[PDB]
């Protein structure tokens, strides 16, 4: 094309950036896992949380029990009960970017295969000092940042779940909120006409007596 | 229904018994 | 079974070989200074075939789907295994007497 | 067992052990047979999978009346993990398996003193109480534990079973309702609740039993217990001399449909395997219990 | 279905994400190798995407309603990050081969 490049720069400046950023991300993930947190909770907190979860589950699924039991539980919960670390996550990114800019900047790295406008030029050519060069040619720092940004999906794929990248309050308040939310719920039984639904068609006794009765293990 | 029929006869948190229509 | 791993490996190797061939051809062509832009057809066919084979092989190893119906895996569950509570096990029964009393 | 009445790799044995672990099966003999071989002849093959197998095999061996393997596994686990709390629980279970309850009680008290928010020690103390036949104390302690730690389904099911064993069915029905509320997609809980309501009382209890038998059969169409219970409850309600004509005819229709489905199911069963002993017999049961 | 299990849908989503990411990366690599450039190459990407969806059908087969509510997630699922990975690998391999 326009410029003639030395193959040595391709062999010795392109790959190391990718290797360094990949392994830096992996190390960041493993270190973040290593010292994630250590939290302890007292008995009252977990007991109250379980009570709140039970009340929420009652409110959500009271439509599968007889109405008398639902209202018996609703008489309860109303009178007696409800009423009685990062520095290593972000700073190493900037530090490594600065170190790479220090020890690698000063030459053309590669070129994107699609045309761009002059708006792209100030971002992709931090190190070079030319004036009329096209915006497709990129510097080393821009390539490093592009490589950093374009690895979230790869990290999510090759590594478990998603990591290695950047992006109750008051018991009485919760008790009052749940008391107010539960007061407007009414029982709606879901078994009123189950028999008629069952009687519509014959039972599905197909594909049940295939194979053979198991004899022993394996 | 007939003949063979056996009759067996004999405070967990919330436990109430009556009304509440 | 395990043949899909071999298939995807062969596809990746073929793609890498095609990449090396294309790079070598470009490096040779830039020496002679010919502006004809001659891309051999066999390389294109090889890389397209390798890409297709690799994608087909890799689509078969991502896993298997599972039914979203919550009452699908309980059709074979029985009450024999539902009444066993590991936390409340007691070893006071006739099993000890029968085996080496 | 490999090349011994079977031809399986170590991966197959590991998968079978894992499957036996997922569903709480208590076939101690087969578990011990597979586990001792897996521990002995394939210890190095399993990178980090041998500790859970150690625990499972120790429990199975304790259930099988074979204490040498249990002691070996306990020694290995204690050597690997010094000062752990699961190993102390295993030691307490081994102590109480030899009718030494005071030492287990003091061990569990020590565990609770070291960590007050531990659950397994309380369950093991309840099990110790149950092992001596002291039913009322066990029920009281389980009620207290459920009061402290709600949302534990194993404790609810155990309390329901204990109440069933004492012929107290209202509280067992309450516990089964509590279990069913959390898991509305499980037909076994509905079936058991229907059975309890059938056994409890009279007319309205039978109506609820029929309703929940129908619900259980709707959730799963392969449940023969639910179908038999539905037929029996409909027949019982139909013949009650204190029911209106509308309910009587509705229950007669329900019983007729249930009997037809039972007969079709037994014909389906007899089609595959040739025994012809119950298809000739279930029909007599249906006929003699008609109306 | 009256009752839905979150584990199955999350597993299906994970499988779809795995397939999408891998196919996008591979398509970017092969587009870079072919030497295509400009919006022309973009067309190839879309073509590749279509191919992926087609294979997913053969993976789903019939009775697809058990696994998914509709085919819309199966067709237009994840066309944002895949494009970024595609363009990144495209630039990387095009610089590695045709340049120098």
């Amino acid at each position: 094309p326009e410029l003639l490049l030395d193959s040595n720069i391709r062999l010795w400046v392109v790959l190391p950036i990718v290797i360094i950023t990949f392994f830096v991300g992996m190390i960041r993930h493993y270190v973040s896992i290593l010292l994630q947190s250590d939290k302890k909770l007292t008995q009252e907190q977990v007991s109250d949380s379980q009570v709140l979860i039970r009340s929420r589950v009652l409110r959500e699924n009271g439509k599968y029990i007889p109405k008398q039991s639902f209202l018996t539980r609703k008489y309860y919960f109303n009178n007696p009960e409800d009423g009685f670390g990062n520095v290593t996550n972000v700073l190493p990114m900037i530090l490594i970017g600065g170190w790479i800019n220090m020890t690698f900047s000063g030459f053309v790295t590669t070129k994107v295969p699609f045309p761009l406008t002059l708006r792209f030029k100030p971002m992709l050519q931090q190190g070079i000092e030319l004036l009329t060069l096209d915006a497709s040619w990129v510097s080393s720092a821009s390539w490093y940042f592009l490589n950093v940004f374009g690895l979230r999906s790869i990290y999510s794929l090759i590594l478990g779940q998603d990591n290695a990248a950047d992006q109750p309050a008051d018991t009485n308040k919760a008790f009052k909120t749940e008391w107010e939310a539960l007061e407007l719920t009414d029982h709606q039984w879901a078994l009123d006409d189950v028999e008629e639904e069952l009687m519509a068609k014959d039972l599905h006794f197909e594909g049940m007596f295939k194979k053979e009765l198991q004899t022993s293990i394996f | 229904r007939f003949k063979w029929a056996i009759e067996l006869s004999g405070y967990p948190v919330g436990y109430l018994d009556k009304q509440v229509p | 079974p395990s043949l899909w791993k071999g298939l995807v490996g062969i596809g990746l190797f073929a793609l890498a070989h095609a990449a090396f061939s294309a790079a070598q051809h470009r490096s040779y062509m830039r020496l002679t200074e010919k502006e004809d832009e001659s891309l051999p057809i066999d390389i294109v066919l090889q890389t397209l075939l390798a890409f297709a084979v690799t994608c087909y092989g890799i689509v078969h190893i991502a896993g298997e789907f599972k039914d979203m119906d919550a009452t699908s895996e309980l059709k074979n569950k029985t009450f024999d295994t539902l009444r066993n509570h590991p936390s409340f096990y007691v070893f006071n029964h006739r099993g000890r007497v029968l085996f080496r009393p | 067992k490999v090349s011994e009445l079977y031809d399986v790799t170590w991966e197959e044995m590991r998968d079978k052990m894992r499957k036996w672990r997922e569903e709480n099966s208590r076939n101690s003999e087969q578990i011990v047979e597979v586990g001792e071989e897996l521990i002995n002849e394939y210890a190095s093959k399993l990178g980090d999978d041998i500790w859970i197998i150690y625990e499972q095999v120790m429990i199975a061996a304790l259930d099988y009346g074979r204490d040498d393997l249990a002691l070996f596994c306990l020694q290995e686990l204690r050597r690997q993990f010094p000062g752990s709390h699961r190993v102390k629980r295993l030691t307490g279970m081994r102590f109480e398996a030899m009718e030494r309850y005071d030492d287990a009680i003091q061990l569990y008290d020590r565990i609770l003193q070291e960590d007050p928010t531990n659950t397994a020690a309380r369950k093991r103390k309840i099990a110790i109480r149950k092992a001596q036949g002291k039913n009322v104390e066990a029920i009281r302690e389980l009620n207290e534990y459920l009061e402290q730690f709600v949302g534990d389904q194993e404790a609810w099911h155990e309390l329901a079973e204990l109440y069933i064993n004492e012929h107290d069915y209202a509280k067992a029905a309450f516990c089964l309702e509590e279990l069913m509320m959390t898991n509305p997609h499980n037909h076994l809980y509905c079936q058991q609740y229907a059975e309890v309501k059938y056994t409890q009382g009279g007319l309205e209890n039978l109506e609820l039993s029929r309703k929940y038998f129908a619900q259980a059969l709707k959730l799963n169409n392969r449940n023969m217990r639910a179908l038999f219970g539905l037929y029996m409850s409909a027949s019982h309600i139909a013949s009650n001399p204190k029911a209106s004509a509308k309910t009587k005819k509705d229950n007669m229709k329900y019983a007729s449909w249930a009997a037809s489905q039972i007969n079709r199911a037994y014909q389906f069963a007899g089609r595959s395997k040739k025994e012809t002993k119950y298809s000739l017999k279930a029909v007599e049961d249906m006929l003699e219990t008609l109306q | 279905p009256p009752f839905i299990s979150e584990a199955a849908v999350r597993g299906n989503a994970a499988v779809l994400d795995y397939c999408r990411t891998s196919v996008s990366a591979l398509s970017g690599a092969t587009a870079g190798i072919l030497g295509l450039t400009g919006l022309y190459g973009f067309i190839f990407y879309l073509l590749a995407s279509v191919l992926l969806s087609l294979l997913l059908i053969l993976k789903a087969g019939r009775r697809w309603n058990k696994y998914f509510k509709s085919r819309r997630p199966l067709f237009t699922g994840g066309l944002i990050g895949g494009l970024f990975t595609y363009v990144l690998f495209w630039t990387f391999l095009y610089g590695m081969v045709h340049v120098y």
